[PDB]
């Protein structure tokens, strides 16, 4: 064993050909996707991924796990870059989507093997997926809480999933409360509103949700106040900074009578400050700059009690402003003056405080006027299991935010996947020849899902495989009596049930894609059949 | 003249042939974000809305207490009038040619570019404005004053739609297609 | 590289079972002193649990994450910081056998482990009772519980006094909780030398900072304080400012300005009659002599800290630009302005004869950090009590109550979901036999005699510490803040929960 040589064809570097290189991509795929097999169902597990200096991070999201784990080699790059296409795209689904993706790999090649074209096998996994997407469509179904459910299930293979009932609400809450309709008409779920924060102390339970926004950040000089408003708050969403002056980049101040020092000289200080008083001079109670603030243009705000906040989150004060109705004042202008424009920028809140939370204490910017919004503040034993928490806590609340964008939801828990095996399996015979094999194979080749859910359970995983197969296979006989698929794994207590009544729901929209997406990727590697090396530098 | 732009996600299906054309840029994010204007007269400014660019060793002195806003408040005035005369010239969507000589659209021309509605989008690069030219029906403006309504096109909507987490940009209805390729694996 | 399966699981549960058995000798009243060698170079002799684990590096994940649970911890809390080191173990460890011995999937053992939280959290308040946050007394012999154990117990008294004396002090309940920001109000000062005793809570500041020049008043009888940011010399522009002079006696005309602003700033601080004036800056010496027969003693140099708590025991609001000068910014409610010269190194004071600064005298630069460590430990389970008025039974009596509580629920709840829930009632039991233990007594024996007079008789039944013996708490009580019962008992079964997720552990960026 061990490929080598040249002789003629001479390359500045390295080139397997055939077998050789086929298998090598297999090899890959399968090794990047079954570090994360161990990942998949609720019975799945987290693992520490430690790096260099000693630090980690643990985390089942499969997307960071690929990503953290440190690949090199294309098809193995592929089923990592394949594995973030989920993460960014629907936001969950990624573990899957490549355990998927390896199996078609590892499968097609088999076939190869048994001297069958790559691209007969193509064209054939391709109609596997044309009548496969289309089945898909008949399983899944409109908004008919189906939220709080899709919220839930999607944080079994996560640790927050032990607070389960308690965070597939507080998700749900969370992201409903932001909805906008962005431009024409759209109605579209924030995909990253709701500022998350942590704070290591509490239970885990113990986790917030602000009736408004979270901003995190202090209040300039501490001779200001903690807590303003009860009722009504004029809340100043900046973004320029209220320092002292410095003239254009190109205004030398020549000076040729020693007269003009002084004056120009404090004036400086003073045209930032009319800037500053035409703002507290609007109603401003609370100021959020962006680009900081002096600390002489501060004792302003300071000597008239106004809360006011140096330097903040840009990407918070576009939506802390959305919130209470302000404006994001760039510069005040309009025409050719200058005024925040009293109350005309400025924005209504109920309350702006800053509550503490051991160690850290942040500003909140609880009721508002149009606000609708939320924010989550995740507590938790520390930043190890915290980060994790919401790390899940997204790949959880992301579910939402596209079953609703996109009204359509199918019975996970491993059912989808028996169903079109059985459906596509029979559906072989429907072409025969070589190309029944590839259908065949497809199809045979998506049981790898349920298998592995199971099989991290440690027990014979060949019972509920082979019984949820036996069902679909008969209930796609009159599909007539009372058809029942939506019939998944309950490996909590190993048995067969129904995932749509027990509350396992997924939004159409991911395995959806999921499949159409993994397969991209096996046939863009299937067609590889020699890989140049060339030399680096 | 075929323009072809591939922006990473999706799979191949998702490509279309995109009855007007494809731009390339991102549009504004600073001060007033307009990003879609249905109906809408687009202009090619060659030019930069940034302050006075003397091609000679500029410099502007300074001697006297009052002065200060005298050289302030005037330039803040510079951009203004630019920025009217955009409008005026019923001009809905400004393009500006990526200047890297000095400056193209400053943060405070945005300020006023955001009241009044224009969508920007700047970073236009150099070997783009003869095809935009034609895609466009537009027409390039080497200055401020050659910048008139007829120098102008009847471009029907652009609009920035987030295909997700991408943002491709789009001018439909107005010798030249433009096709957008998609895939997974780059 | 690698390590999957029961592997993974084993090494980080010995790893977090090790991070115990260290300080596990340091819970108790007869705990001794981890004398550590930090790299930087000095030394920590404390016994206090998490000033340990900060100094000693770790490598094992696991270890990291335990070692990190005594810091979230000690940031609840001021206190309870060794306990729940040792809970978090024994959690992880009791688990260990039903981990795999019984073959307990981690999802199982987790889904159990966070119901018998919740119902062992119950126990807690249930044992729980409040008390008058207000009664200086038991103020007192409350925060002197959480004194004991430590090297700073040979002044007791002394130590709850200067505690409560700076709580209350610092204090300012607001209503629209009762915020006591001990952290940025109760700068504390270290002077090594003298007696215990000798140390005072004095209402006001101590700064060392002499007076900028020498005829300037050593003490104002009350002085009328003016803080400010900005500096006291000849300002400059932030422009281009260039000067160009070839009119000959133009010279003096300029360089003389200078001595010209320097007057203005004089006045507009003399304005206000001022007789201190401390800035954060410098101070030009020609506005010293502007500010000498201005009448006003002069401080240059000091913390934004140190200067915003004078702010507070002067009311004098700090102030930016003077032109601005209000006469609102006063600096009134300020006592004497006393310039004690300790030990070749002058000081000055500001006490009145909201914020305080604990002044520790003892008998050495080292033994001070061991009292000012003791001491935080006391100044936070007052502010503990101060936000919540409940406390529970000490000498690890509490501990125990849950132990049953649970013990017994467990045992009457039958299914695989029992095992993992009886192992948080068999591991609490640890501190009670920690604590018998670091005593001397025999654990198996007073533990099972604790553990039956609480099956029945009182729950508020611990272990004594000098003693050995079993004791009623109520009796010679040693109470200790609810709120330490509580996150001891949370995060320790959120971190077991935690690592009991980890199947894997895998190296590289
Ligand atoms: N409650 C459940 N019971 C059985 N299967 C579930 C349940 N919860 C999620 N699933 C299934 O587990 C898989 C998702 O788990 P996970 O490992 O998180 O994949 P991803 O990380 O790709 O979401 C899908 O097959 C989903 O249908
Ligand atoms: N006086 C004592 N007698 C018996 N038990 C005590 C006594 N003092 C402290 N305890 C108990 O020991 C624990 C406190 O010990 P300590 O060494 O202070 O650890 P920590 O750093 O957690 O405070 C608590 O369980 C408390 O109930
Ligand atoms: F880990 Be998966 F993406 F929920
Ligand atoms: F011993 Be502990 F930290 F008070
Ligand atoms: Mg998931
Ligand atoms: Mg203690």
């Amino acid at each position: 064993f061990n490929n080598s040589r040249s002789d003629t064809l001479f390359l500045g570097g390295e080139k397997i050909s055939g077998d050789d290189i086929r298998n090598q991509n297999v090899l890959a795929t399968m090794a990047v996707a079954n570090v994360v097999k161990s990942s998949l169902g609720p019975v799945g597990l987290d693992k520490m991924l430690v790096d260099d200096i000693g630090d980690f991070t643990v985390t089942n999201d499969g997307a960071t796990i690929l990503s953290l784990l440190d690949v090199q080699h294309p098809a193995g790059k592929i089923l990592v870059e394949l594995a973030q296409q989920q993460d960014r795209e629907i936001g969950d689904g990624t573990t899957s989507v490549v355990i998927i993706a390896s199996e078609l790999l590892k499968r097609a090649n088999e076939l190869v093997k048994n001297k069958i074209h790559p691209t007969t096998i193509i064209t054939g996994f391709r109609v596997a997926l044309r009548e496969a997407i289309r089945f898909i469509n008949e399983v899944l179904s409109t908004s008919v809480e189906t939220l709080i459910n899709i919220a839930k299930t999607s944080m079994s293979s996560k640790i927050i999933g032990a607070d389960s009932d308690f965070f597939s609400n507080m998700v749900v809450d969370a992201l409903l409360a932001v909805k906008t309709q962005n431009s024409k008409g759209e109605i579209k779920y924030p995909v990253k509103a709701v500022n998350v924060l942590k704070a290591h102390g509490k239970s885990a339970t113990e986790s917030l949700l602000v009736p408004g926004y979270a901003l995190n950040c202090t209040v300039a000089s501490q001779a200001m106040p903690k807590r303003i408003a009860g009722g009504n708050v004029k809340i100043a969403c900046l973004d320029l900074n209220l320092q002292k002056a410095r003239m254009a980049m190109g205004v030398q101040i020549n000076i040729d009578d020693p007269e003009q020092l002084e004056q120009i000289r404090k004036r400086e200080a003073g045209i930032v400050l009319e800037r500053v008083k035409k703002i507290i001079d609007a109603g401003a109670q609370v100021v959020l700059t962006t680009k900081g603030i002096d600390d002489l243009c501060l004792k302003e705000f300071v000597e008239a009690k106004i809360m006011g906040v140096r330097r903040c989150k840009k990407e918070d004060l576009r939506r802390i402003a959305r919130a209470t109705g302000a404006t994001l004042v760039s510069s005040m202008s309009n025409l050719e003056g200058e005024e925040t424009f009293e109350s005309s920028y400025l924005g209504l809140c109920d309350e702006v405080v800053q509550a503490k939370f051991s160690d850290d204490e942040c500003i909140l910017i609880k009721g508002t006027s149009k606000h609708s919004s939320s924010s989550i503040i995740l507590r938790g034993a520390n930043d190890y299991s915290l980060d994790e928490m919401e790390r899940s806590l997204h790949d959880s609340l992301s579910v939402v935010k596209r079953t609703l964008e996109s009204g359509n939801v199918v019975p996970g828990g491993g059912c989808v996947e028996a169903a079109l095996n059985i459906y596509l399996d029979n559906f072989a015979t429907t072409v025969g020849s070589r190309e029944q094999l590839a259908i065949a194979e497809f199809a045979a080749a998506l049981l790898i899902i349920p298998k592995t859910l199971a099989v991290n359970a440690a027990k014979d995983s060949s019972e509920l495989v082979a019984k949820l197969r036996s069902y679909h296979a008969a209930s796609q006989m009159a599909k007539k009596r009372r058809s029942y698929r939506n019939y998944g794994l309950d490996l909590i207590r190993g048995k067969i049930v129904d995932e749509i009544h027990a509350g396992v729901l997924e939004p159409t929209i991911s395995k959806v894609k999921s499949l159409k997406s993994a397969l991209e990727a096996c046939v863009a590697i299937l067609r590889i059949d020699t890989m140049i090396t060339v030399d680096p530098e | 003249d075929i323009r072809l732009v591939k922006k990473v996600g999706g799979t191949i299906d998702d490509t279309e042939m995109i009855d007007g054309v494809v731009l390339t840029q991102t549009a504004i994010k600073s001060a007033g974000g307009p990003t879609r204007k249905e109906k809408a007269k687009i202009g090619l400014i060659q030019f930069q809305i940034s302050p006075p660019k003397p091609d000679t060793e500029n410099n502007i002195i300074v001697n006297d207490y009052r002065q200060m806003d005298k050289i302030l408040k005037e330039e803040r005035a510079y951009l203004l009038n630019i920025c009217k005369k955009i409008k005026k010239a019923k001009c809905n969507v400004l393009l500006i040619q990526k200047s890297i000589l000095r400056d193209a659209v400053n943060d405070l021309a945005l300020h006023f570019l955001s009241k009044l509605n224009i969508m920007v989008v700047k970073d236009i690069e150099r070997e783009e404005i003869e095809f935009l030219s034609k895609g466009l029906g537009c027409k390039p403006i080497a200055d401020i004053e050659l910048f008139t309504e007829d120098r102008l096109d009847s471009a029907d909507l652009v609009e920035e739609i987030d295909s997700d987490g991408s943002k491709i940009v789009r001018v439909t209805g107005i010798p030249t297609v433009s096709v957008v390729i998609r895939g997974a694996n780059n | 590289e690698r390590t999957t399966g029961r592997q993974a699981q084993i090494s980080n549960i010995t790893a977090a079972k090790a991070v115990a058995d260290v300080i596990r000798t340091c819970l108790g009243p007869k705990a001794m002193l981890k004398m550590l060698l930090d790299p930087m170079g000095g030394l920590v002799l404390t016994n206090d649990g998490h000033a340990i684990l900060r100094e000693i590096d770790v490598a094992h994940p696991a270890a990291k994450s335990m070692l990190e649970l005594s810091r979230t911890q000690d940031e609840e809390v001021g206190d309870g910081t060794t306990t729940v080191i040792i809970l978090a173990g024994e959690i992880l460890a009791q688990c260990a056998p039903y981990l795999i011995e019984k073959n307990i999937h981690p999802v199982i053992i987790i889904q159990a482990l966070k119901k018998a939280l919740t119902d062992a959290l119950e126990v807690i308040k249930q044992v729980s009772k409040p008390v008058d946050v207000e009664n200086d007394a038991a103020m007192k012999k409350l925060i002197q519980a959480s004194i004991g154990t430590k090297y700073v117990i040979h002044w007791s008294e002394k130590m709850c006094e200067l505690a409560l004396d700076a709580v209350k002090t610092v204090r300012k309940d607001l209503g629209q909780n009762f915020e006591i920001d001990i952290k940025r109000y109760v700068r504390v000062e270290k002077i090594p030398g003298g007696d215990v005793l000798d140390s005072r809570v004095l209402k006001g500041v101590l700064l060392n900072k002499d007076v900028v020049h020498p005829k300037m008043s050593r003490h104002i009888e009350n002085p009328r304080v003016v803080l400010l940011d900005c500096p006291l010399e000849y300002k400059k522009g932030e422009s281009q400012t260039n000067i160009e002079i070839e009119k000959e006696e133009d010279w003096n005309r300029i360089l003389q300005i200078e001595e010209e602003q320097v007057q203005l700033m004089c006045e507009q601080i003399l304005a206000v009659r001022p007789t201190l004036v401390i800035t954060e800056k410098g101070v030009s010496d020609l506005a010293q002599h502007y500010l000498l027969k201005g009448g006003c003693s002069v401080l240059r140099r000091v913390k934004k800290s140190d200067n915003n708590r004078i702010a507070r025991v002067t009311g004098a609001t700090i102030v930016n630009r003077v032109e601005d000068l209000k006469e609102s910014d006063v600096g009134t409610n300020c006592g004497l302005f006393k310039v004690e010269m300790i030990g070749d190194e002058y000081f000055s004071f500001l006490d009145n004869c909201k914020a305080c600064t604990i002044m520790l005298r003892g008998g050495s630069k080292d033994i001070l950090n061991e009292i000012d460590r003791n001491l935080q430990d006391a100044m936070a389970v007052a502010r503990n009590v101060m936000l919540s008025p409940s406390l529970s039974p000490g000498g690890g009596a509490t501990e125990m109550a849950v132990s049953v509580k649970l013990a017994e629920k467990a045992k009457q709840l039958e299914g695989i979901q029992q095992w993992p829930y009886q192992a948080v009632a068999d591991a609490m039991e640890c501190i009670p036999r920690t604590l018998i233990q670091n005593a001397g007594g025999d654990p198996i024996r007073l533990l099972s005699q604790l553990r039956a007079k609480h099956a029945q008789g009182n729950f508020t039944t611990g272990i004594d510490g000098d003693k050995g013996k079993i004791v009623d708490m109520v009796s010679y009580g040693i109470w200790e803040p609810e709120v330490i019962k509580q996150q001891s008992v949370k995060t320790a079964i959120e971190s077991a929960c935690l690592l009991l997720r980890v199947d894997d552990i895998v190296s590289g960026v």
